[PDB]
């Protein structure tokens, strides 16, 4: 269905013991394509997906000019925030960024965002209107102000509205083959009695692309919470998901129960129950 | 700032069949700050050559890593994942339980 | 593709 | 390449008459902006035009206009109604957050207008503080070829143009010096 | 206008000197820029800066640092100056992406030596009969001789009072000797008058050359005359005769 372009950026002061360590990270949807780290050996733009090595070297020498301006630019803000909220020299802080921009099915425009966070609580972000800031503190206030008068917002909106979406769509196209693909679950159930009185049924979700999935559990075909858990989705480490939820019950009872899994990737939803 | 304590899951890439090659996962996420120690370990022993995902994170600002590496699982090999991080008064250890 | 332009300081 | 071409190192355009200063660039980039610089005899860098890569509308300022072809990746600036104040270095250039980039620069003379011209080469004596008497070729119309001396001692000027405001007259001329061998302001000039 | 200074305008120095070329600018401005603006006036980026602790390397600078540990400065220093080191060095300041702000330049020349600068010899020479008599009107001709550094300010002065209507000189000194390193420069302009105005004897006439040449910081023992930053004038007074 619909399709986003993600960049992540961390820095991270360690004073005295070198420049902050930077990294970022380039998603399309629930797919890493690219990559930069600080204390990498190349100081280049390094790709993480097949379909982005048919760019040439002047794409490669581009990111990798444009990340190092994101670099030193966090480089300048750690000391500046520093600054704002009369902080130490001594110890880390953290600078996060995230841009990007979302498209539907037919690949047309839906949203851009930016947002900033400074030791991982929101400093400032652009508004769905793509010509305002929200400043969370009275320090943020001075980098709206600074930001308004320099017009960011009028220079990353032409971002979101217009490079993004057309490199986002060149992105879906090339690597069709891996990007425009679902793989449905590959579900199973699991039994492990907790002793003679209850059990634990485990409804597994495996091997999945994208990461959007909703497991749930229903007893007597009723909806089912009050002893359930459910696992933060996780990567598997080939490219696909991971998730289960699980319930506790008394045995001689397990056929009342059943898992329900939605994913993308099935025409109808599973219903699962213990075999 | 914030500081939040990571959750962590370890668990296999493949179902695990003993004695077939796999690969040995340590997730950590929902952490911050991003400095974080993380150790697979065979029957208590550190595991010298383990990789790691590049540092990235959610709505919330918070981070999450995929450690990882090969691994053979077997019937009476234990492993399990060590994490420290800033919030821990003591180091994190998690089991791996195949099932899990 | 990186953003290009707008990378200001704060 | 991250290039900004310039082919053009000079160019001459009459006085009142309009000139166009061609400009192409090379970048991996869509989002960027464009700008002309003047650099006049100061050498003061002055902006003459910014122009955003994602605006359509082409940036004018008075006389001062750029064609922006995005898909040609050209740049021109066209300088209408040109005038002798319009003399300088003109740069095109090419920025991103990183930094501007340059190209290489055009010199643009302005010939002026020169109302009734009367060539000719004067010899000037030295009023006694000194060393060396000069010679003056004046009075020539702006598309004279002045060249430029070889004879180890002779030394010949370029050509300058002088503006006696009140009389609203404007004249060019050029000198010529060398005290040592020989010399007559009669050729060195009128006869190179 | 614009808020943004470099010092000094002009500078000679020996070779192998330690020198810095300071940039102020009170704008607020978080991005600085140095350019080395070479003879062929091709602008080549130095080193640049995002902000406070910022120093980003652009090209060959052999060898300059630069420090940026307030807003406002950015001071470019040549450890070890060389002869081609000698350029016109240009700082800027920037907000975003947009336009840059260029100081006004520092013209710099590393010299072989220092025994090398000269001050300028500085004549007039007068209008002739002949063009009095066939245009009416009367050109004196200025012409500043023997300078090195090629680093000078040319004005005249009428009765007392620096005129600019009827003046124009040559864009840029030449060369006494075209094939030398260090070659002395030579300088001419032109100031054009009315027939009637030349021929008043009342009426005086000086061009004026600033010369800027060695520091009063240097040290100086040729027996000529330390040839620092000074003006050298020639004179004239109209004529009838």
């Amino acid at each position: 269905g619909s399709h986003s372009m993600r960049y992540f950026f961390t820095s991270v002061s360690r004073p005295g013991r070198g420049e902050p360590r930077f990294i970022a990270v380039g998603y399309v949807d629930d797919t890493q394509f690219v990559r930069f780290d600080s204390d990498a050996a190349s100081q280049r733009m390094e790709p993480r997906a097949p379909w982005i090595e048919q760019e040439g070297p002047e794409y490669w020498d581009g990111e990798t000019r444009k990340v190092k301006a994101h670099s030193q630019t966090h480089r300048v803000d750690l000391g500046t925030l520093r600054g704002y909220y009369n902080q130490s020299e001594a110890g880390s802080h953290t600078v996060q960024r995230m841009y990007g921009c979302d498209v539907g099915s037919d690949w047309r425009f839906l949203r851009g965002y930016h947002q900033y966070a400074y030791d991982g609580k929101d400093y400032i972000a652009l508004k769905e209107d793509l010509r305002s800031w929200t400043a969370a503190d009275m320090a943020a206030q001075t980098t709206k102000h600074k930001w308004e008068a320099a017009h960011v917002a009028e220079q990353l909106r032409a971002y979101l509205e217009g490079t993004c979406v057309e490199w986002l769509r060149r992105y879906l196209e090339n690597g069709k083959e891996t990007l425009q693909r679902t793989d449905a679950p590959k579900t199973h159930m699991t039994h492990h009695a907790v002793s003679d009185h209850e059990a634990t049924l485990r409804c597994w979700a495996l091997s999945f692309y994208p990461a959007e999935i909703t497991l749930t559990w229903q007893r007597d075909g009723e909806d089912q919470t009050q002893d359930t858990e459910l696992v933060e989705t996780r990567p598997a480490g080939d490219g696909t998901f991971q998730k289960w939820a699980a319930v506790v019950v008394p045995s001689g009872q397990e056929q009342r129960y059943t898992c329900h899994v939605q994913h993308e990737g099935l025409p109808k939803p599973l219903t699962l129950r213990w075999e | 700032g914030i500081q939040r304590t990571p959750k962590i899951q370890v668990y296999s890439r493949h179902p695990a069949e003993n004695g077939k090659s796999n690969f040995l996962n340590c997730y950590v996420s929902g952490f911050h700050p991003s400095e974080i120690e993380v150790d697979l370990l065979k029957n208590g022993e550190r595991i010298e050559k383990v990789e790691h995902s590049d540092l990235s994170f959610s709505e919330d600002w918070s981070f999450y890593l995929l450690y990882y590496t090969e691994f053979t699982p077997t019937e009476k090999d234990e492993y399990a994942c060590r994490v420290n991080h800033v919030t821990l008064s003591q180091p994190k250890i998690v089991k791996w339980d195949r099932d899990m | 593709k990186l953003v290009a332009l707008g990378i200001n300081a704060v | 390449a991250q290039t900004v071409t310039q082919s053009q190192p000079e160019m001459s355009v009459q006085e009142a008459e309009t000139v166009t200063l061609s400009c192409t660039y090379d970048t991996s980039e869509s989002d960027y902006y464009l700008f002309w610089y003047k650099q006049p005899p100061s050498r003061q860098m002055i902006l003459v035009i910014r122009q955003e890569a994602y605006k359509q509308q082409n940036a004018t300022e008075n006389r001062f206009s750029v064609n922006f072809q995005k898909a040609a990746k050209s740049f021109s600036l066209k300088i209408s109604d040109s005038q002798l104040g319009d003399a300088a270095m003109y740069f095109c250039a090419y920025g991103e957050d990183d930094k501007i980039i340059f190209g290489k620069g055009t010199r643009l003379h302005i010939l002026p207008n020169i109302q009734n011209p009367d060539p000719a080469v004067y010899q000037l004596r030295d009023s006694k503080s000194s060393d060396k008497s000069v010679c003056l070729f004046t009075d020539f119309d702006s598309q004279t070829n002045v060249s430029q001396s070889k004879d180890s001692d002779v030394y010949i000027t370029d050509k300058c143009v002088l503006d006696m405001r009140s009389m609203d007259f404007k004249s060019n001329s050029a000198v010529a010096w060398s005290n040592k061998s020989d010399f007559a302001c009669a050729n060195a000039f009128n006869n190179s | 206008a614009a808020d943004i200074y470099q010092t000094p305008r002009y500078l000679v120095i020996g070779t192998g000197k330690k020198i810095t070329l300071e940039c102020s600018q009170t704008m607020g401005h978080d991005k600085m820029y140095w350019y080395q603006q070479d003879p062929g006036m091709e602008l080549h980026l130095i080193h640049y800066s995002y902000g406070v602790n910022s120093t980003e390397k652009g090209d060959l600078s052999s060898e300059s640092t630069v420090s940026r540990i307030r807003t406002e400065h950015f001071p470019l220093t040549l450890e070890s100056a060389r002869p081609s080191h000698t350029s016109q060095y240009l700082c800027a300041s920037r907000r975003g992406p947009y336009e840059q702000y260029f100081g006004p330049g520092t013209r710099l020349t590393v010299t072989e030596d220092l025994k090398n600068v000269f001050p300028p010899e500085v004549a007039v020479f007068e209008p002739s009969e002949a063009e009095i008599s066939h245009t009416q009107k009367a050109t004196l001709v200025c012409l500043a001789t023997g300078f090195y550094p090629d680093h000078v300010e040319l004005s005249w002065w009428v009765n007392g009072k620096e005129v600019h209507s009827g003046v124009c000189t040559d864009p840029q000194p030449l060369k006494e000797q075209p094939a030398l390193n260090d070659s002395r420069y030579a300088l001419s302009s032109r100031l054009r008058v009315s027939a009637t105005f030349w021929q008043d004897p009342r009426n005086h006439f000086r061009c004026q050359v600033q010369f800027y040449g060695l520091s009063e910081n240097d040290e100086w023992t040729q027996d000529r005359a330390k040839p620092v930053t000074q003006i050298v004038s020639a004179e004239a007074w109209g004529r009838a005769d």
